[PDB]
RNA sequence: AGGCCCAGGCGACUGUUUAGCAAAAACACAGGUCUCUGCGAAGCCGUAAGGCGAAGUAUAGGGGCUGACGCCUGCCCGGUGCUGGAAGGUUAAGAGGAGCGCUUAGCGUAAGCGAAGGUGCGAAUUGAAGCCCCAGUAAACGGCGGCCGCGGUCCUAAGGUAGCGAAAUUCCUUGUCGGGUAAGUUCCGACCCGCACGAAAGGCGCAACGAUCUGGGCACUGUCUCAACGAGAGACUCGGUGAAAUUAUAGUACCUGUGAAGAUGCAGGUUACCCGCGACAGGACGGAAAGACCCCGUGGAGCUUUACUGCAGCCUGAUAUUGAAUGUUGGUAAUUGACCUUCUAACCCGCCGCCCUUAUCGGGCGGGGAGACAGUGUCAGGUGGGCAGUUUGACUGGGGCGGUCGCCUCCUAAAAGGUAACGGAGGCGCCCAAAGGUUCCCUCAGAAUGGUUGGAAAUCAUUCGCAGAGUGUAAAGGCACAAGGGAGCUUGACUGCGAGACCUACAAGUCGAGCAGGGACGAAAGUCGGGCUUAGUGAUCCGGUGGUUCCGCAUGGA
RNA sequence: AACAGUGGUAGGAGAGCGUUCUAAGGGCUGUGAAGCCAGACCGGAAGGACUGGUGGAGCGCUUAGAAGUGAGAAUGCCGGUAUGAGUAGCGAAAGAGGGGUGAGAAUCCCCUCCACCGAAUGCCUAAGGUUUCCUGAGGAAGGCUCGUCCGCUCAGGGUUAGU
RNA sequence: UAUCCUUGGGAGUCAGACUGCGAGUGAUAAGAUCCGUAGUCGAAAGGGAAACAGCCCAGACCGCCAGCUAAGGUCCCAAAGU
RNA sequence: GUGGGUAGGGGUGAAAUGCCAAUCGAACCUGGAGAUAGCUGGUUCUCUCCGAAAUAGCUUUAGGGCUAGCCUCAAGGUAAG
RNA sequence: GACCGAUAGUGAACCAGUACCGUGAGGGAAAGGUGAAAAGCACCCCGGAAGGGGAGUGAAAGAGAUCCUGAAACCGUGUGCCUACAAGUAGUCAGAGCCCGUUAACGGGUGAUGGCGUGCCUUUUGUAGAAUGAACCGGCGAGUUACGAUCUCGUGCAAGGUUAAGCAGAAGAUGCGGAGCCGCAGCGAAAGCGAGUCUGAAUAGGGCGCAAGUACGUGGUCGUAGACCCGAAACCAGGUGA
RNA sequence: UCAUAGGAUAUGAGAAGGCAGACCCGGGGAACUGAAACAUCUAAGUACCCGGAGGAAGAGAAAGCAAAUGCGAUUCCCUGA
């Protein structure tokens, strides 16, 4: 049959032009008072997945 | 039967020392030297982080001094 | 799977909703619209003819 | 065709039991006691009907414990159970709607206000058993002390009575003394420092009984000293018939050594002509059975419970089936509630008579009893190892038990960095509104010498004085152009970010010049995105709060 | 040509061998196909020929295609056959001789004496079995030996109820 | 001297062992244990150490009844110096 | 002795978890079913090229796994090593 | 029918759901081939028979009845070489002697004696291992297929590429079928904007972009399926048994 | 008491049972397993049992789909994905 994307995956990652995947950072739920601003803003922001999970992950999202 | 040890703890070791060579070419941002306290100082071109991190403020070629008697310091020159 | 490390999935946060009502037009770039000659009243339907 | 006797433990006894390793001290037992049960009995089987109980009826029946008989059976009701219960507290569904949100006829230049209806929540009030609480109850579950000198003192619900005691119980222990023996870790009798007896999980006795256990005698013997001989069956020879387990191929010595650390097979020696037959088991880590022990597996199963989550059963309330009256007391404008008592006609009858009908079923009819209760349905709460599905970590010089689990600092660590052990030492899960920012100014510990209280040590003063101090806190690295001390003004303990680095499996973690906004301090230069530096923390999911030029399932809203 | 290289477990990569089937082309084969047996042949390996024997009707080769495509181990499964081995065993018990039968006799028949059971090892009869009963014939197998014999084989026969 | 980096396809490995040197744990015991470092084994046949994974010497494409060496050896077993 | 009754989340038990067809801490048969097995065993032709690892981190993880490290193939960069 | 060909293919090519096993539910085999034709061996001989030797039939009887072929294990008969002083993973290399004579090769068989040499597999840090597995021989016995994904290679077309169901047609090729799918544009949670876009007050800075695909095939790997094969103890459902 | 229950008789190609181990519609309904444990969840409304069929069954002629100068019963296939 046809092979199912992983739904959890779908809703964190988004694939970039180039086939990177998009992903938010952890640590942006709670506890602000125990991180910097620093920290915080640079959280903030998105980032790439990894080589090694990218290898990891890739087909899981292969339908997207 | 047997005792038990109190012992056991170590903190994760925090990678210090030297990050670039002398006579080396280090970009602007490029940290020079870990530390706590001040074992090398800030020379020309280098500033001070808030632990104690040496780092280039300029483009130029890393130059571990002496800096008087006792002391040591960390200059960057502009390449020309 | 990471033998029960917590998974990366896991590990980040959901982002975002996907809008019910999106849009999505088919782009057509000034490029493609030098191929009709000139007077050429281009409609979608000849582009997509 | 009985061996017998003396003494002791256990169980009274005859019985019963692990078909096929346990016959017993286990089970049963008569007897005792507790408890439930008023008859559609309780209990039990079944979803129910129908049954067992019992064609019985408290001198009966079910359940628990004890176990003939004899003498007896103490203390504790705080806890738990069970039984009962006053005030006070708590508690479900259902009832009840004070309020509030969303929507919008209308109204408003807009912003916003906003009827009625619909819709989404909804507080007070009401609401049973149960629970908390109170009382009783030990042949219910259970429990029956320390310390000090009969007294004191502490503690408890109360501190072990009678009887028994080195015991089927006594670790120390072969206790001590006596008996029995030439010699007795066993045995018997006393003793009592009962590790850790004790009164119906009965205590202590006890005639009779036992393929019971235990010690000692008489008799008796090939059990033994210590073996001998004889009979038969097999073995052995011949004729007939003719399996099996096992088996990598084998022309398959010994010693010492070597080697996965115990060699027929390797090395060096030593010894050995070829083939059988009767014998013996030292080895082939012989055969048999993928070790039962042990560990491991996020394997199973049975069992337990104050593990978790459920379910049956049981109890309890609301509501339907469910009506009529009389009182009494609510709440709305005379209707509808609440409760009490009565009624009969629903419902029920494992009651009687009659009929269907030769019928202890069933049904009909008529009495009687009970009665809107019960029963049954739906909903709700309580109880609930009776039953069900499961969970019950890892590291570990085997596992268990103990200890540990994340973060920081040092040493081990072999002069970059990194580096292990249940290696050696310590800290952390904060603190501070200044102990932060900045500007300006400053120098510490201790000692010597002198001083009313005042002393070694408070407070002066003098000289000496790289720090012998301080740095919020562990340690290390730093720090006296101070990062240490003081004072003024402040909030940069800023918002947007961030070239570039460090660290790194990832996730994270760290440093950062510089730009913009708007500030603090400073004359200015400038410094400031917390603190001398490095611990003071926790992913995602889910939910809350605040903001919002985002989305909004026909459209406007929500 | 020159120069250099070529130990290897897990494992990656490459090049090939062989098997069955299919397509197309081209062949072989009763003047003997496949298979089987033997040989001192050939190729770097997997492997491939040739010759002779057996066999008695099918089968190669080339190129491509498709796979139930390759076995030495699974205490593998099924079959066969070894080893142990002429070994263990031949399942409680009294027989001896004479005569007979027969291809053959410790073992079958007859006789004699002996011995065993006798609250049974006797007699009757359930359940169960289902022809095992009787007669004649038989001796492959079954019978733990033998066998002329038998509960075995082949024929034919045999069970009678008012009580 | 000929590696190195990047991207992509495919892995396997996560029991290590001994030896030398530097340490811890232990008793400055262990063929112990645990790190660091180099080697060999693992996955490495050949010669030596009698035999002997891990020591010494040395890396087997194949053939030769040629030659030179390594460690280790040269009286006999046993090649080479009585 | 004969004829009957009780049936597996069950029966029966003078109680041993005993017995219920040589099966019993839950009979037997068939099916779900090729349960699942991070465990053990096995996995079949050849030669050549290259050739590891037994480590780190995290893990109800420790004989498993994942990413990194180390091997291999290809294509690039080219000459960084 | 690029399905099986008697251990395969149905369990069953054959008197098979039989025989056999179980109280029962239920489990459940083995076993094909004379020849073209029975012409199935008159007759003689040994033997009680069985069996055989002739004779005859036949192309063949060494096709004579579980009778096509007839491997191996295993069991025998004959004998060329060796063997009764030898210590053996059984070979290997060296080597006389003796006996042969070929796919004619610096041949074949045997092997006194000398040197060297602890099977194979699995599992291991390490196994000759006194760890595991196999008595032997034979047969059978393990990464497959489908549909998705991805990469490499190949082919067609190329800023495009391609059809699916279906209709017609050999169960075919193929024609038709453009619905749909992927790509040519990205960025953003989204409204949206677009070679940009998002963040932000910002012409700032920074993130992600800008500055050959697609259809089909072979191959590698992955996903979902029992997914390389064999193996539990158990669990549940419905039956069968006192 | 009328009645009714009940009883008797007659007429019925009325029912019953089987199966094709398939397909279909209902009633009841597991667990192993997956989640690397496990309870929600999965396996799966599967297996299995039961009832009813029919040659097919079920569905079906809008209190529908939607958001167009709309569509026009149901079923099934492709696609959406
Ligand atoms: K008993
Ligand atoms: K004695
Ligand atoms: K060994
Ligand atoms: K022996
Ligand atoms: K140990
Ligand atoms: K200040
Ligand atoms: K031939
Ligand atoms: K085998
Ligand atoms: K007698
Ligand atoms: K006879
Ligand atoms: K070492
Ligand atoms: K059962
Ligand atoms: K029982
Ligand atoms: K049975
Ligand atoms: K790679
Ligand atoms: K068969
Ligand atoms: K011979
Ligand atoms: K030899
Ligand atoms: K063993
Ligand atoms: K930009
Ligand atoms: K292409
Ligand atoms: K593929
Ligand atoms: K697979
Ligand atoms: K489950
Ligand atoms: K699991
Ligand atoms: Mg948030
Ligand atoms: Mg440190
Ligand atoms: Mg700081
Ligand atoms: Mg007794
Ligand atoms: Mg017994
Ligand atoms: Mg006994
Ligand atoms: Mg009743
Ligand atoms: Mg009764
Ligand atoms: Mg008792
Ligand atoms: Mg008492
Ligand atoms: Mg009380
Ligand atoms: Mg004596
Ligand atoms: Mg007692
Ligand atoms: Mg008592
Ligand atoms: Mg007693
Ligand atoms: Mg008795
Ligand atoms: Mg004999
Ligand atoms: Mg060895
Ligand atoms: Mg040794
Ligand atoms: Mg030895
Ligand atoms: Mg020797
Ligand atoms: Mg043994
Ligand atoms: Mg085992
Ligand atoms: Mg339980
Ligand atoms: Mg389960
Ligand atoms: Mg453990
Ligand atoms: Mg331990
Ligand atoms: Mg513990
Ligand atoms: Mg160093
Ligand atoms: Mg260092
Ligand atoms: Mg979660
Ligand atoms: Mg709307
Ligand atoms: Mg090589
Ligand atoms: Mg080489
Ligand atoms: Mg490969
Ligand atoms: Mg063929
Ligand atoms: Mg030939
Ligand atoms: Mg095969
Ligand atoms: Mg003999
Ligand atoms: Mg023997
Ligand atoms: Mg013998
Ligand atoms: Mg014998
Ligand atoms: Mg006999
Ligand atoms: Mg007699
Ligand atoms: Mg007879
Ligand atoms: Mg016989
Ligand atoms: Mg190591
Ligand atoms: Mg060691
Ligand atoms: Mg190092
Ligand atoms: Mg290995
Ligand atoms: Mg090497
Ligand atoms: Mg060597
Ligand atoms: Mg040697
Ligand atoms: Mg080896
Ligand atoms: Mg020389
Ligand atoms: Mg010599
Ligand atoms: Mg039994
Ligand atoms: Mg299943
Ligand atoms: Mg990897
Ligand atoms: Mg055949
Ligand atoms: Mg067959
Ligand atoms: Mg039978
Ligand atoms: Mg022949
Ligand atoms: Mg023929
Ligand atoms: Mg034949
Ligand atoms: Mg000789
Ligand atoms: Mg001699
Ligand atoms: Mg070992
Ligand atoms: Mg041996
Ligand atoms: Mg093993
Ligand atoms: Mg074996
Ligand atoms: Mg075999
Ligand atoms: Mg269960
Ligand atoms: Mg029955
Ligand atoms: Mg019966
Ligand atoms: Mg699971
Ligand atoms: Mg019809
Ligand atoms: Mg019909
Ligand atoms: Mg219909």
């Amino acid at each position: 049959p046809k092979m199912k994307t992983h739904r959890g995956s779908a809703k964190r990652f988004k694939k970039t032009g180039s086939g990177k995947l998009k992903r938010s950072h952890a640590y942006t739920s709670h506890l602000f008072a125990n991180k910097s601003q620093k920290q915080k803003r640079k959280l903030r922001k998105s980032a790439v997945v990894s080589a090694g999970d990218f290898k990891r992950i890739k087909q899981m999202l292969a339908n997207i | 039967g047997v005792g038990s040890t109190k012992n056991g703890r170590d903190s994760e070791a925090k990678r210090l020392g030297a990050k670039r060579a002398d006579g080396q070419f280090v970009t602007g941002g490029s940290i020079l030297y870990r530390q706590r306290g001040t074992k090398i100082y800030p020379g020309e071109n280098v500033g001070r982080g808030g632990d104690d991190t040496l780092f280039a403020k300029i483009d130029g070629t890393v130059k571990f001094e002496r800096f008087g008697r006792d002391r040591k310091k960390v200059s960057v020159y502009p390449v020309a | 799977f990471e033998g029960g490390q917590m998974p990366l999935f896991q590990r980040l946060p959901k982002r975002g909703f996907t809008n019910i009502n999106r849009k999505e037009y088919a782009v057509v770039n000034l490029d493609k619209l030098n191929g009709f000659a000139e007077g050429t009243e281009v409609t979608p339907e000849l582009l997509l003819e």
